[PDB]
């Protein structure tokens, strides 16, 4: 992929054409006779061409000072990008982040930082669950006149059994008292079925 | 700078090539729009469609779903924030995600996390009924599930009565 | 003072070849970085001082 | 008045090129297109979407796909009607491991700027007459030491973190 | 001369149009970053910030 | 340096960035997230 490392071959070129214009206004004259100051300082009256240097000066001092300020919003813009980075750095390689999308697409579990140019490359290492098949759910279930909650999972159908799994990766387990916590009768909540809690 | 008169073209290059610069500079913030606008709305790979059936649990989304009736396809609250919200030299240039691209991303956004929960952002869509994937916010904010199904309809109610009020809020 | 090209810097024993017509070299950015003697044929760098 | 901009898939793939007269209309110009956005020379429009290639505006983007360059409204994605229901579960049997690379920039060169070599290039005149304009090159040059102190610390808060080598 | 001074002028006022659009931008590019993470963190999962 | 623009160069050579990645990957790879606390 020619558009993997782009946006620090980006920042190099921003910074070798800043430099380019800037070293190329040198030879514009700014409305002036000619640009070359030793042309300038042996073609006219010395205590005339005074004023005429001064248009020279004013091109090139306003010029350098368009330079400053670019280069301050470059500037500001790699230091939201370096503080990004540090952020990125701290949170994804040094730990274990919970937000999405941060630390790469999906469920990140570690981050490995790599030297570059100008910059830091990050391999994300995530958790991308496939494979994906679809099961009949219950909020609860009644089987001692008592509403049956999983501690933590879901509950899933075998299309004639009832198991108990985690909701990131089906591992069927028999739905005993282990597995789930009572609260409450059966007649308050929507959609309870009927299953056996195997004690 | 110059307009119509030629005297000034050939004058211009004297002074200096800045037009050149200047237009190499509004092109980047030109084409940094359309980056923006697709770092927000374009993270998704695809465009869930909401069911036919919008029943889910009691909770009511007909205020942020679209609205196939009305034009543009945008839901009563786009509609208010949309109804409230060539010269000398200068051009706006159109962008590249139109409004109905926009809206499309957001009823994708929106038909995902109602019908998917948060499974389509890391990954494949996985099916999960409403009330289902709120007892595992409730989980998540350190309340236990039985709190939610115990207390569906009111919670529903609560849901329904704050979106209801939401337009009055973005009106007043 | 090369045969009318007038600078300053310092002048070094180039390996560049330039071709039998050519006396000046300049770089990317449209300066002058090389010139050819007009004596002999050597050709000589020319960088800025310090 | 606009703008001309030339759509091309890539010299190293062809040679054909459509020309984009940004926000004038076909009959002004000197097969044709009517995009939103302006007049296209040299694409023709097709109704079968596809993911935006060459952004061009109002949502059409042009591609070069067959030995001709075709511009086409871009297709936001694949529609995936999710089987919902009020007990369907899905959970995932298997899963993948993958790595996924993220660039960000630290810093950049550290430039500076020599007021006087710049402006007069060892003039004597004019090094005199610098001092009528302030001290504007002291300003100039108080800024971009500032920046160079800053790419810095960018690196030092990036990669800096850890207080012992560990080998 | 006269036309210089045109020239000079109005120069200097498509620079500093150019400079605001940039300091605009990168506000707004801040803003857009802030709502692209808002997007994946609040929207796309359940934020404990 | 050619016209009074100087390059300076950086303070952390790249062979400093170099052993930082380097440690960072051998304590993330021995001792997990560990050693960031
Ligand atoms: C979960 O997904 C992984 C990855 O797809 C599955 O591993 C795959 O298992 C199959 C069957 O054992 C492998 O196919 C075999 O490949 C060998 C060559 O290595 C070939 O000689 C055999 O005839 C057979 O075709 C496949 O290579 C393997 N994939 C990887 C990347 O190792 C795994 O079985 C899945 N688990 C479940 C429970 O679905
Ligand atoms: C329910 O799960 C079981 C595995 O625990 C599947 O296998 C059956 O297990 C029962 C024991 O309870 C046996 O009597 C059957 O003979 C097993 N079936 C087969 C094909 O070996 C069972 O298939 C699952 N139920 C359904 C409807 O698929
Ligand atoms: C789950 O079990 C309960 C109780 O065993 C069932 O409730 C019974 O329903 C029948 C038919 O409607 C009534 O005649 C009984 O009086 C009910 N029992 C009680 C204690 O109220 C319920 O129907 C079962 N549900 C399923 C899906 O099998
Ligand atoms: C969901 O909300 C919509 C809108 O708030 C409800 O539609 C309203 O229905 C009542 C009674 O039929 C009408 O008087 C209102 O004019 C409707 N509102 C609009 C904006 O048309 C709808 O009844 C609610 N429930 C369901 C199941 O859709
Ligand atoms: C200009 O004149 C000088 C002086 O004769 C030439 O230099 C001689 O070059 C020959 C051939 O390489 C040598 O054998 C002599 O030793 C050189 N003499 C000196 C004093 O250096 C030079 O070649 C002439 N330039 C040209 C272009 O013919
Ligand atoms: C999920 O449950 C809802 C609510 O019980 C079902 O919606 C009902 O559908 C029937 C048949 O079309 C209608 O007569 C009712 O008026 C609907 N109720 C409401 C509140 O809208 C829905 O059909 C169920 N979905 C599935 C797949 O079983
Ligand atoms: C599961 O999903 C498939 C398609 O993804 C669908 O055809 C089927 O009806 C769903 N339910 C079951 C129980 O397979
Ligand atoms: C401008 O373009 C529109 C769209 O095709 C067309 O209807 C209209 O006639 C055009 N105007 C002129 C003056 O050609």
């Amino acid at each position: 992929t020619p558009s993997a490392l782009g946006k620090l071959q980006d920042v190099v070129n921003h910074n070798a054409q800043a430099l380019n214009t800037l070293v190329k206004q040198l030879s514009s004259k700014f409305g002036a006779i000619s640009s070359v100051l030793n042309d300038i300082l042996s073609r006219l009256d010395p205590p005339e061409a005074e004023v005429q240097i001064d248009r020279l000066i004013t091109g090139r001092l306003q010029s350098l000072q368009t330079y400053v300020t670019q280069q301050l919003i470059r500037a500001a813009e790699i230091r939201a990008s370096a503080n990004l980075a540090a952020t990125k750095m701290s949170e994804c390689v040094l730990g274990q982040s919970k937000r999405v999308d941060f630390c790469g697409k999906g469920y990140h579990l570690m981050s490995f930082p790599q030297s570059a140019p100008h910059g830091v490359v990050f391999l994300h290492v995530t958790y991308v669950p496939a494979q994906e098949k679809n099961f009949t759910t219950a909020p609860a279930i009644c089987h001692d006149g008592k509403a049956h909650f999983p501690r933590e999972g879901v509950f899933v159908s075998n299309g004639t059994h009832w198991f108990v799994t985690q909701r990131n990766f089906y591992e069927p387990q028999i739905i005993t008292t282990d597995n789930t916590f009572v609260s409450g009768n059966c007649d308050v909540v929507i959609g309870i079925v009927n299953n056996t809690v195997y004690d | 700078i110059c307009g119509d008169s030629t005297e000034c073209s050939n004058l211009l290059l004297q002074y200096g090539s800045f037009c050149t610069q200047l237009k190499r500079a509004l092109t980047g913030i030109a084409v940094e729009q359309d980056k923006n606008t697709q770092e927000v709305f374009a993270q998704v790979k695809q465009i869930y469609k909401t069911p036919p059936i919008k029943y889910f649990g009691g909770f009511n989304f007909s205020q942020i779903l679209p609205d196939p009736s009305k034009p543009s396809k945008r839901s009563p609250i786009e509609d208010l924030l949309f109804n409230k919200v060539k010269f000398n030299g200068l051009t706006v240039l159109p962008p590249l995600l139109t409004d109905e691209m926009i809206a499309q991303y957001t009823s994708a956004l929106l038909a995902g996390t109602i019908t998917s929960g948060w499974t389509f952002g890391a990954g494949p869509a996985l099916q999960i009924p409403f009330p289902m994937q709120m007892a595992y916010r409730f989980n998540g904010i350190g309340v236990t599930q039985n709190v939610l199904y115990e207390n569906q309809k009111l919670i529903a109610n609560q849901f329904n009565s704050a979106i209801g009020k939401i337009q009055d809020s973005l009106s007043s | 003072n090369f045969n009318g090209l007038t600078g300053t810097g310092v002048l070094t024993e180039s390996n560049k070849k330039f071709l039998p017509f050519q006396q000046f070299g300049r770089d990317i950015a449209d300066t002058t970085d090389a010139v050819r003697d007009p004596q002999t044929l050597e050709i000589l760098d020319i960088t800025p001082c310090s | 008045f606009g703008g001309v901009s030339v759509i091309t898939p890539g010299t190293n793939t062809s040679n054909q090129v459509a020309v984009l007269y940004q926000g004038v209309n076909c009959t002004e110009v000197p097969n044709v297109f009517q995009t939103r956005a302006g007049c296209l020379i040299g694409a023709e429009y097709v109704n079968n979407s596809y993911e935006c290639d060459i952004p061009i505006g109002a949502g059409i983007c042009a591609s070069y796909q067959t030995q001709s360059i075709i511009a086409y409204t871009m297709s936001l994605g694949a529609e995936n009607s999710v089987a919902y229901s009020n007990n369907s579960i899905a959970i995932p049997t298997n899963f993948t491991i993958s790595v996924t690379t993220e660039i960000l920039p630290v810093s950049m060169t550290k430039t500076s700027v020599d007021c006087t070599m710049y402006i007069c290039g060892d003039s004597t005149e004019c090094s005199n007459l610098l001092l009528q304009y302030g001290s504007f090159c002291t300003q100039l040059k108080r800024a971009l030491t500032g920046i160079a102190v800053e790419q810095d610390k960018n690196t030092q808060e990036v990669f800096a973190q850890v207080k012992q080598i560990y080998k």
